[PDB]
RNA sequence: UAUACGUUAAGUGGAAAAGGAUGUGGAGUUGCUUAGACAACCAGGAUGUUGGCUUAGAAGCAGCCACCAUUUAAAGAGUGC
């Protein structure tokens, strides 16, 4: 469960997703990447689920260069409650996206292994993506 | 396809250099009977090999016999072939040549007998 | 039996000659594996028995620093739970100095850490004792007799003379496993003794 | 059927008593036929191929022993290398290669001496042996 | 036979076909045999 | 790399009659056998051989061009073959005989069963297990072969039941 | 029941996803490839060697190392039964 250990404000305004990825849209710390075609709000539990998936398919698989960090928190009020009475309480964390953004690079392991590992990684996920590699 | 050109080139080299050779169909006989034949032709010192028909025909023009899977025996023999043949009888004795003496079936038989 | 007894076996109808043949081989290899497992277990057990006897061999010669040292040895054996304190020596009756390998670890420190190779070494021949060494001193008749003597009256067989300690070049002194060392390629010297010469 | 038996032994039932007990031959009868023809060392190993016609007209060809046997006798191994290319538990000579050629060039299966050696050395590396 | 939407083969003798506008997996194996619907 | 590209023959005793655009008949020693067809395929009987053209290079005209051999359609994949299917059962009391042309069946039931070769088939029961359907229609012959074998089809847990005599049956290891 | 150029066939049109898919038509890239490819069919698919180890036996096919060399058109110390 990726975390920021320290925060300024426990809470935020929620945010939006328009446009496209500023940077990190291409594999250059690793060899064989995966990138977005969409965007959403994402959990460290999900990304580490993919981690364990790929690293068990590969069993130590190479090296990654993860591109992201779940900086954003989100709240979740208690249950069967009405509106108002102040903002809800912080619940977990969130990792945000823009399309064209790369999430995981890979290196040290064969391209075909990469393809299938990231297949099993991708099928976890709510989004549409594709494989990439370095220029 | 330059590699094809090398292949056709080398086969052409041996195929031009062929001065006596008897030509036969090979079919319906295991690798072990084949190797028996090879033992007796090796000790015969009559040089047996296996090649392809498009290329053999291109040599002959350089044909009706030449289709079907064909092997060869160089000289510079067919008696050993008569032996194996009447012993086993899964072959054909379609044609031959000696010093450019392109040979009928009966003529390779005469050379073989 | 190619021998010809004509045994009429049990063969398990409703089950094939093959099935029951390879099932006979199955129980064969099974009893084989069970008993071989149990016999390497019991081999471990017998080497453990003489490992008690070896622990005791050293213990009968052990001093209180050796008590603590063997408490360390049995943390190592896992059996106990409680810094350079290698070993000690004694004054041979022949005006020499004999290093007294006083324990398992004290023997490691007096022989494997202290003594030199091709030296004169000795251990109690099947008597509960400690080992000794005239390290880099090729024990002559007098020196070897005095060292074998100190052992022959320091053992639990101190009443028994003719302690036949095998001595030779320590180059052949074996070492292994762990605590599995030997002194081989060695000629035996039978000894008896007095005591107070050691000091 | 291929058998693999010492030249002097006879009546090992469990090997061939099956293998030609469905054929139904005298175990010691045929094994002493074998010893009478290969009246040679027991403890040795001859490969021997038996050919039986439909009417039970059995014949056979005895052949030269294995190079495994010859070089077990040479190097002094019981098992080959426990891991060839990692352990070499036995060693022979080029002279030994020629000795085994001259022994078995009837049974060897490449027309040239050098290709015979290629196959022999394929087997030498099969069983993991070095050369002197 | 196995209903699913996520149809796909298992072995290589598993074979992909279509039938009546629907997608199917032939195989030797009923326990590979599949289709959508 | 193709089924239909061939030029497909009129061996002997053969008589086409193109009864109209697409209504056509055949006689041969196999029998007299007739059909009617789709108009796009331009089908043309030559001396000793039939030929066909498709107007449009299309997925279905390919099917037809591949069904360009012998009698009329897929039977223009059939005549010169000429047809039959044997069947040997796999059983204990499983057996059969005939009631004339018809077929009598004694397999696995409190009753026997009866079958008819309506379409000029000949059934032949050389043995109680061995029977043969024979005719000149793939459709019909294979059809009744399957009709039969469905009745007491063969089994996984034992080799039982009817069998396509050439089948490679799934031997589920008879438990 | 317009004209011209293509699309789909599901009545999509005319209600929706993850995901699936030799569906489809379009472009485009790229090795094989009419010395004839691919498939089918026919022929073979062998030798030391049952490679050696271990195994009661392990013989291509229990498991371990090896995975060589030869006839060679090519056949693995063996791809699976």
């Amino acid at each position: 469960m990726l975390l920021p250990k320290r925060v300024k404000y426990r809470r935020e305004h929620r945010g939006k997703m328009r446009g496209r990825a500023k940077g990190g849209t291409e594999v250059h710390f690793g060899e064989f990447g995966i990138q977005a075609l969409e965007a959403s709000w994402i959990t460290n539990r999900q990304i580490e689920a993919a981690r364990i998936a790929m690293t068990r398919y590969m069993k130590r698989g190479g090296k990654v260069w993860i591109k992201i960090f779940p900086s954003k928190p989100y709240t979740a009020k208690p249950l069967e409650v009405r509106m108002g009475s102040g903002k809800g309480a912080p619940e977990g964390w969130v990792a945000v996206v823009k399309p064209g953004k790369v999430l995981f690079e890979i290196s040290g392991v064969s391209e075909e292994v990469a393809r299938e590992a990231l297949r099993l990684a991708s099928h976890k996920l709510p989004i549409k993506t594709k494989f990439v590699k370095r220029e | 396809i330059e590699t094809k050109k090398v292949v056709v080139e080398e086969i052409a080299s041996k195929l031009k250099e062929s001065k006596s050779t008897i030509i036969v169909d090979y079919r319906g006989l295991n690798v072990s009977e084949v190797t028996e034949l090879r033992k007796q032709l090796r000790e015969a010192n009559v040089e047996f090999k296996v090649y392809k028909n498009t290329m053999t025909r291109r040599a002959v023009e350089q044909n009706d016999f030449l289709t079907g899977p064909n092997a060869i025996a160089f000289s510079t023999p067919a008696k050993v072939l008569n032996d194996f043949a009447k012993n086993h009888e899964a072959l054909e004795i379609k044609a031959g040549v000696i010093e450019g003496k392109v040979s009928t079936v009966e003529e390779v038989k005469a050379l073989a007998e | 039996n190619y021998e010809s007894p004509t045994i009429t076996i049990p063969l398990n109808p409703n089950k094939t000659p093959s099935e029951n043949a390879q099932a006979y081989f199955t129980k064969y290899q099974k009893a084989k594996n069970s008993v071989a497992v149990v016999e390497e277990q019991i081999r471990l057990a017998q080497e453990e028995i003489e490992y008690f006897d070896q622990l005791i061999q050293q213990l009968s010669s052990a001093s209180p620093r050796d008590i603590s040292e063997i408490r360390e040895e049995l943390v190592e054996g896992k059996y106990l739970r409680p810094h350079n304190p290698v070993l000690e020596t004694y004054e041979s009756t022949s005006g020499l100095t004999i290093l007294v390998g006083k324990n398992n670890r004290q023997n490691e420190y007096l022989t494997t850490r202290v003594a030199a190779r091709d030296d004169i070494w000795l251990h109690t021949k099947d008597i509960p004792g400690s080992h000794v060494v005239i390290r880099s001193s090729e024990p002559d008749e007098q020196t070897i007799m005095e060292a074998a003597t100190i052992a022959a009256y320091f053992s639990k067989a101190k009443d028994s003379s003719s302690v036949p300690v095998d001595y030779t070049k320590i180059r052949h002194v074996k070492k292994p496993k762990p605590g599995f060392v030997t002194y081989d390629s060695q000629h035996t010297v039978f000894v008896t003794p007095d005591a107070d010469t050691v000091i | 059927v291929k058998l693999q038996i010492p030249a002097g032994k006879a009546n090992p039932a469990p090997p061939v008593g099956p293998a030609l007990g469905q054929a139904g031959v005298n175990i010691m009868g045929f094994c002493k036929e074998f010893n009478a023809r290969t009246a040679d060392q027991a403890g040795l190993i001859i490969p021997v191929e038996i050919s039986v016609y439909e009417d039970r007209s059995f014949t056979f060809i005895t052949k030269t022993p294995p190079a495994a046997v010859l070089l077990k006798k040479a190097a002094g191994i019981e098992s080959g290398s426990g891991e060839p290319n990692r352990n070499k538990v036995a060693t022979v000579k080029r002279d030994k290669v020629r000795e085994i050629a001259e022994t078995k060039m009837p049974d060897l299966n490449a027309a040239d001496v050098e290709a015979a050696m290629r196959m022999v050395e394929g087997t030498a590396r099969s069983m993991g042996i070095v050369i002197e | 036979m196995k209903v699913r939407p996520s149809v796909k083969p298992i072995c290589e003798k598993c074979k992909v076909i279509r039938r009546k506008g629907k997608v199917m997996v032939i195989c030797e194996n009923p326990k590979h045999k599949q289709k959508q619907g | 790399s193709r089924v239909g590209k061939k030029l497909l023959e009129i061996p002997s005793d053969v008589t086409v009659t193109l009864n109209d655009n697409n209504t056509v008949a055949v006689k041969g020693p196999k029998g007299e056998l007739t059909r009617t067809f789709h108009p796009d395929m331009e089908i043309k009987v030559e001396d000793n051989v039939l030929t066909v053209a498709r107007p449009s290079d299309q997925k279905e005209h390919r099917a037809l061009h591949g069904t360009t051999r012998s009698l009329l359609g897929n039977m223009v994949e059939g005549v010169s073959k000429g047809f039959e299917r044997g069947l040997e059962l796999v059983g204990v009391g499983y057996r059969a005989s005939k009631s004339g042309n018809k077929l009598v069946l004694n397999v696995g039931y409190s009753h026997p069963v009866e079958i008819v070769p309506e379409e000029g088939i000949e059934i032949e029961v050389p043995s109680q297990t061995k029977v043969v359907v024979k005719g000149t229609d793939k459709e019909r012959v294979g059809a009744i072969a399957a009709n039969i074998r469905a009745v007491r089809s063969p089994e996984p847990y034992k080799g039982k039941g009817i069998r396509y005599e050439g089948e490679v049956v799934r031997r589920k290891e008879g438990k």
